[PDB]
RNA sequence: AGGGGAUCGAAGAUGAUCAGAUACCGUCGUAGUCUUAACCAUAAACUAUGCCGACUAGGGAUCGGGUGGUGUUUUUUUAAUGACCCACUCGGCACCUUACGAGAAAUCAAAGUCUUUGGGUUCUGGGGGGAGUAUGGUCGCAAGGCUGAAACUUAAAGGAAUUG
RNA sequence: GCGGUAAUUCCAGCUCCAAUAGCGUAUAUUAAAGUUGUUGCAGUUAAAAAGCUCGUAGUUGAACUUUGGGCCCGGUUGGCCGGUCGGAUUUCCAACGGGGCCUUUCCUUCUGGCUAACCUUGAGUCCUUGUGGCUCUUGGCGAACCAGGACUUUUACUUUGAAAAAAUUAGAGUGUUCAAAGCAGGCGUAUUGCUCGAAUAUAUUAGCAUGGAAUAAUAGAAUAGGACG
RNA sequence: GGAUAGUGGCCUACCAUGGUUUCAACGGGUAACGGGGAAUAAGGGUUCGAUUCCGGAGAGGGAGCCUGAGAAACGGCUACCA
C-alpha cells in the first residue's frame, strides 16, 4: 500500500477475489471426466450442471444441480481436465 | 454535474432554461412586463409635474417622532394622484394649494425614503422657480 | 410521379415545337427532346427512355438548374410530381458555445424520371420559381430504399 | 445498471482469454454442429442448447470449437424462429401475467409488473426493428400476443 | 453508464497522485487514452504505463512519479479556432511558463504547444500540470 | 528558478519527500528526517556519515512511513527480504 | 352506491373544572373506523439529501447466494443429509472508528475527488411579506387538485454555532 | 441612524475636506454581480429534489479496423565563426516543423494533351587523392492539371484563402504651437519645382474555395438480390 | 389559359388533397424599422441603436390613377373618412 505490484500480484490472494476482479478476468469453473463402474465408458461433465446430466448408454444419472456446483451421484468418480 | 446539460449540442435547452430562470430577476421582469409604463405614477419618466391638491402633514414612522410636510399632487400628464414630500426646512411655506410643482423620485425606485410612509416622490420645482433658489434666497415666486 | 396515361389532361400533352410528321413514316412515333442540366448530373436513362411530358423536368423540360445545389432527406411524397425534403443542420450559439439542432423543409419538384420514396436521401438543384413554394428540382437520388427488401420473411 | 429495478448486482460469465483451444479437446466441428442442429430439431433455444452442450457434452463454449454462434448455426441450417428468443420469452411472460390479472384485477402490483414487462418488450422490438430483423411494421398488442406464442 | 472513459482514467491518475500511490490500475483502455498518456509521459508528469490485454476493452497500469498536480478533461470537446487555444490555456493553466493544454486536431492528439508549431487545431481533450 | 542572463534568483529550493516526491515546506511540522548510521565492518557505526531520508507530513499521518522505510531503505541496500514489492 | 357496524370515536349532548373552558379530564355517542364497486391524488408522502458511472479508508457485526475445511456438534458402522465454526468473495439493510478530503457550521463515505472550478442527464431555487393570494385554464360529485401573477409594502427574514 | 437643553448629522458662524468652469439631483442602463452563474451559482438544516415508478420528444451514450521501421527533398529560426565594406551566406551543428517516399498500402478511371521529375548516359570534366558539380540529345516515371468520355456513401470539425463600402474601431506616419481633431504635409533654386503619403488590422455566424484525416456521426456483403473479370 | 416588363395560385377554369408544427408551428406582445453601430473595459457577457452611412416605409387616414424611361407620387390628380 502506497506502493505495490499491479502487474505482478501474488497468486495467494489473486485467488481469494472475484472472477471479474482479477488482473485479467476468467472462470472458476472446471470440466471433469466422470465415471461409474456400471459402464466401461466415461463422460465429460461441467461442474455447475443446471441440467441434470445423464450417462453414456446407461440411463442412470450423474449429477443433480444446486445453487452452484453439481452434486454428484454418490457411487461415482471424477478427474479434472 | 448539477443538472445543467453539458452536451455539445444542448444549446437550445440552455438558453431556453436561461430565459425561464431569468424571469425571477425583479429588474428584468419589470423591464419586460412593462410596469414602468403600466404601473408607476410617472410615465416611467425621470420626473413629472402636477397641481397641488392639499397640503399634508404626515406622522413619521418609528422609532422617529415628528411631522413631515408634503403635498397631494395630481399629475398633468396622466391625472394620477400622488402624495409627495417637500424637502428642506419650511418649504411647505413656498407652495400653497392649487399650484404647479415639478416632482421627481426619492432615489429608491418606488420605495418610501426615510421615515416618510408611502411617499416615494418629492418636490423639485414649484410654480416655475426652483424650490432651492427659494429656500436659499436666489429667486422669488412668480406672480400668483 | 405521373404513371400511365401520359395523355391524361384536358389539353394535349406535347413538348413544345418538337414536331414529328405523320407523312413521315416512323418507328419512333414521336420525336423526343432532352438535354443535360450540367454540373455533372448524368441525365438519367429513364428521362430519355421516358414517355411523360413534365415541362418542369430538368432533363426533359424547359427549366434550368442553376444557383445553389443542395441535398436532404425525403420526409414527404404525396403531392403529384413534387415532394418535401428536410435538410437538418446545427446552429452555433456563441454564448453557450454549442450547436443546436435545426431543420428546414424545402418543397422540390420531382420529375417522373425518378422513383422517389420517403427516406431516399436526395440531391436537388435550384431553378426558377415553378410554383408558390418551389425553387428546386430533384437531380440525383443518392440513396435507394434503405435496405427495405432486407426486412422480409422466411422460407 | 439494471433498468426496471435499482438492483446493482454483478452475475455473469467470465470468458477465458483462450479464444482458441480447449487443447484438451478432440472431436471436430462436424460432431458438435450436428449436435446443435439436431437438438434444434428437438426444439431447443440457443440458450438451452448452449447449456446442454456445455454440461452433458464437452463444449465449454460453442463459438470457439466452431467459428460460428449457435443462433447463427440455426439460421444457417434454416431453423431460426419467427421472432428472436428474448422477445419471445418476454412476450410469453407478459401473456401469462396478463392472464393472471384477468383472473384477479384487484392486484395492482401485477398491473405494475405488466406495464414494466411490456415497456421492456416495446424497447426491445424497437431495437430489433431498427436492425431489419423485425419487420418495419412489427408491434406488440395483447390481442395478438396470446396468439403469438402458438 | 460510462460516459467518457478518458475522464475516468484521468480521475484515476489524479486520485492516485493525491492518495500517495505510484501505480494506477485504469480501465478500460482506448486509443484516445493511450495518446493522451503518451503526450503526458513525453513531458514527464508520469513514469511509464503498461497496457495489459484482457481480450475486451483493455487495462492500463500507470506508474507515476508525483510531479503532477492535476490532469483533467474538458468533456464537452469544444472546437478551437486557433485563436481560442490561447484562451483555454489562459483558463486552466497555472502559468504561461509551464503546464500544457492537450487537444485533438486533424494532425493528432497533441499538446497546445506542438499544436501551435504544427499550425493545426480541432477539438480539446484536457490538460496537464 | 533562474533569471535573465542565467544566474540564480528566488531563494529557498525546498526539501522533498523521498517516498512521494511531494514538496516539503515550512509549516508542515508533520514531515520528518530519518538519519541512518553508515556503520563499518564488525559492529561500529560511523558517525559523521548518514543515509538521510525525508518523509513528508501526509505520509506520516497516513501511516505509510513505516512501509515507505521498508520500501526505500532496503532496495537502498540496508535490509534483506522483509518487504516485497509484489502484494 | 350497497353490505358491515365489535371497537374506538371529528360532530353534537352532557358532568366536571377555571374568572371564562365552546378545550384539556369524564359519561353518552352521530359520522367515521371493516368491506365490495367507483371517486379523490394530497402527508414532516422525510434519509427534509434526484438517477446511472468511475475513483478515493480501516474496522466488528449481520441478511441473502456461493466457495474452501482428513473444523465442531448430531451415530446407524464410517458416512449422506442438517445446524454450528473459520476463512474468502459477491449483492444487501446497518453500525463503528478515522480523516486524505468537505462544509457557515451542525456535520458528511459523501454532503469527498470543487477557483488546480467540465463523466452523463432530469428537476427546482434567486431577500422578506403581499401569497399559494388574484385572474384565466384544466381536473373533481364535492371537498378541492394541478398550472399561478401583480399592485403595494418592507431592512431585514433566515441558517448553524457561542456565551449568557 | 441623528433631535425629547452640555445635538461630532438639524438652523447658522467659523474652520475644514472632495471635486473644480463646473458640481448636485431624479430616471434608466453597465460595472460591481460567481445575486442568471457556457466560463461560473445554489438546492441535508438558510430560497429550492416532483410521494413513487413507467416512459415519447430532447440531451447523452463501452472498446476494436494503416500501428511501426528505413531513405530523400527543401524551407526558418538559432548557434561558433566571418569570407566582410550595422549585415551577407556555405558548411561544422543541434532545435523546429513541411513535401514525396518503400514497406501486401487508388490516386475515380480510361483515351493523350505538359512531360518536371530520374533507375536514365552521352564524350567527361571546370576541378579538393572524388559520387563534392551540371551545362548536355537517342531505349527510358503519369498525375504536374489539362479536355472529353465514363462513375462517385453522406457529414460535423478545423486550416489557409477568396469575397469582402466608407464613418466607427484597433493602429502606422505627419508637431493642428499642445490636445480633441484633420489627412495632411515635407523641400529648394521661396523670380517660373523637388517630393513622401493618404497604411496595416478586426471584419467572429452562413454561402464559396482549399489543406487536414485525429475526434465524432454516417452508409456497406447474412434468405448473399455481394466483390471484382 | 389569362394577366405581367417578365418568374409564380399572380388570377381564373378543372383536378387532387395537400402545406407548417415541442428542432415550438399558429396565435398574442412589443412604450420593435433593420444593419453599419453605441454604452459598460480580465474573460465570457450585458444593454442599447428614432438619430449624420446603406436598405426599407410614409407624406393626416384609405383606396384609385394620370403622366412618364421610372410614381400606385402626394410641395400630382381623382373619390371617400377625419
Ligand atoms: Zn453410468
Amino acid at each position: 500500500v502506497l506502493v505495490q505490484d499491479l502487474l505482478h500480484p501474488t497468486a495467494a490472494s489473486e485467488a481469494r477475489k472475484h472472477k471479474l476482479k482479477t488482473l485479467v478476468q476468467g472462470p472458476r469453473s472446471y470440466f471433469l471426466d466422470v465415471k461409474c463402474p456400471g459402464c466401461l465408458n466415461i463422460t465429460t461433465v461441467f461442474s455447475h450442471a443446471q441440467t441434470a446430466v445423464t450417462c453414456e448408454s446407461c440411463s442412470t444419472i450423474l449429477c443433480t444441480p444446486t445453487g452452484g456446483k453439481a452434486k454428484l451421484s454418490e457411487g461415482t468418480s471424477f478427474r479434472r481436465k | 454535474g448539477k443538472g445543467k446539460p453539458r452536451g455539445l449540442n444542448s444549446a437550445r435547452k440552455l438558453r431556453v432554461h436561461r430565459r425561464n430562470n431569468r424571469w425571477a430577476e425583479n429588474n428584468y421582469k419589470k423591464r419586460l412586463l412593462g410596469t414602468a409604463f403600466k404601473s408607476s405614477p410617472f410615465g416611467g419618466s425621470s420626473h413629472a409635474k402636477g397641481i397641488v391638491l392639499e397640503k399634508l402633514g404626515i406622522e413619521s414612522k418609528q422609532p422617529n417622532s415628528a411631522i413631515r410636510k408634503c403635498v397631494r399632487v395630481q399629475l398633468i400628464k396622466n391625472g394620477k394622484k400622488v402624495t409627495a414630500f417637500v424637502p428642506n426646512d419650511g418649504c411647505l411655506n413656498f407652495v400653497d394649494e392649487n399650484d404647479e410643482v415639478l416632482l421627481a423620485g426619492f432615489g429608491r425606485k418606488g420605495k418610501a425614503k426615510g421615515d416618510i410612509p408611502g411617499v416615494r416622490f418629492k418636490v423639485v420645482k414649484v410654480s416655475g422657480v426652483s424650490l432651492l433658489a427659494l429656500w436659499k434666497e436666489k429667486k422669488e415666486k412668480p406672480r400668483s | 410521379s405521373t404513371e400511365l396515361t401520359v395523355q391524361s389532361e384536358r389539353a394535349f400533352q406535347k413538348q413544345p415545337h418538337i414536331f414529328n410528321n405523320p407523312k413521315v413514316k416512323t418507328s419512333k412515333r414521336t420525336k423526343r427532346w432532352y438535354k443535360n442540366a450540367g454540373l455533372g448530373f448524368k441525365t438519367p436513362k429513364t428521362a430519355i427512355e421516358g414517355s411523360y411530358i413534365d415541362k418542369k423536368c430538368p432533363f426533359t423540360g424547359l427549366v434550368s438548374i442553376r444557383g445553389k445545389i443542395l441535398t436532404g432527406t425525403v420526409v414527404s411524397t404525396k403531392m403529384h410530381r413534387t415532394i418535401v425534403i428536410r435538410r437538418a443542420y446545427l446552429h452555433y450559439i456563441p454564448k453557450y458555445n454549442r450547436y443546436e439542432k435545426r431543420h428546414k423543409n424545402v418543397p422540390v419538384h420531382v420529375s417522373p424520371a425518378f422513383r422517389v420514396q420517403v427516406g431516399d436521401i436526395v440531391t436537388v438543384g435550384q431553378c426558377r420559381p415553378i410554383s408558390k413554394t418551389v425553387r428546386f428540382n430533384v437531380v440525383k437520388v443518392s440513396a435507394a430504399x434503405x435496405x427495405x427488401x432486407x426486412x422480409x420473411x422466411x422460407x | 445498471g439494471r433498468m426496471h429495478s435499482a438492483g446493482k448486482g454483478i452475475s455473469s460469465s467470465a470468458i477465458p482469454y483462450s479464444r482458441n483451444a480447449p487443447a484438451w479437446f478432440k472431436l471436430s466441428s462436424e460432431s458438435v454442429i450436428e449436435q446443435i442442429v439436431k437438438y434444434a430439431r428437438k426444439g431447443l433455444t440457443p440458450s438451452q442448447i448452449g447449456v446442454l452442450l456445455r454440461d452433458a457434452h464437452g463444449v465449454t463454449q460453442a463459438r470457439v470449437i466452431t467459428g460460428n454462434k449457435i443462433m447463427r448455426i440455426l439460421k444457417s441450417n434454416g431453423l431460426a424462429p419467427e421472432i428472436p428468443e428474448d422477445l419471445y420469452y418476454l412476450i410469453k411472460k407478459a401473456v401469462s401475467v396478463r392472464k393472471h390479472l384477468e383472473r384477479n384485477r384487484k392486484d395492482k402490483d401485477a398491473k405494475f409488473r405488466l406495464i414494466l414487462i411490456e415497456s421492456r418488450i416495446h424497447r426491445l422490438a424497437r431495437y430489433y426493428r431498427t436492425v431489419a430483423v423485425l419487420p418495419p411494421n412489427w408491434k406488440y398488442e395483447s390481442a395478438t400476443a396470446s396468439a403469438l406464442v402458438n | 453508464t460510462r460516459s467518457s472513459v478518458l475522464a475516468d482514467a484521468l480521475n484515476a491518475i489524479n486520485n492516485a497522485e493525491k492518495t500517495g500511490k505510484r501505480q494506477v490500475l485504469i480501465r478500460p483502455s482506448s486509443k484516445v487514452i493511450i495518446k493522451f498518456l503518451q503526450v503526458m509521459q513525453k513531458h514527464g508528469y508520469i513514469g511509464e504505463f503498461e497496457y495489459i490485454d484482457d481480450h475486451r476493452s483493455g487495462k492500463i497500469v500507470v506508474q507515476l512519479n508525483g510531479r503532477l498536480n492535476k490532469c483533467g478533461v474538458i468533456s464537452p470537446r469544444f472546437n478551437v479556432k486557433i485563436g481560442d487555444i490561447e484562451k483555454w490555456t489562459a483558463n486552466l493553466l497555472p502559468a504561461r511558463q509551464f503546464g500544457y493544454v492537450i487537444l485533438t486536431t486533424s494532425a493528432g492528439i497533441m499538446d497546445h504547444e506542438e499544436a501551435r508549431r504544427k499550425h493545426v487545431s480541432g477539438k480539446i481533450l484536457g490538460f496537464v500540470y | 528558478m533562474e533569471n535573465d542572463k542565467g544566474q540564480l534568483v528566488e531563494l529557498y529550493v525546498p526539501r522533498k519527500c523521498s517516498a512521494t516526491n511531494r514538496i516539503i515546506k515550512a509549516d508542515d511540522h508533520a514531515s520528518v528526517q530519518i538519519n541512518v548510521a553508515k556503520v563499518d565492518e564488525e559492529g561500529r557505526a560511523i558517525p559523521g556519515e548518514y543515509v538521510t531520508y525525508a518523509l513528508s507530513g501526509y505520509v506520516r499521518s497516513r501511516g505509510e512511513s513505516d512501509d515507505s522505510l521498508n520500501r526505500l531503505a532496503q532496495n537502498d541496500g540496508l535490509l534483506k527480504n522483509v518487504w516485497s514489492y509484489s502484494r
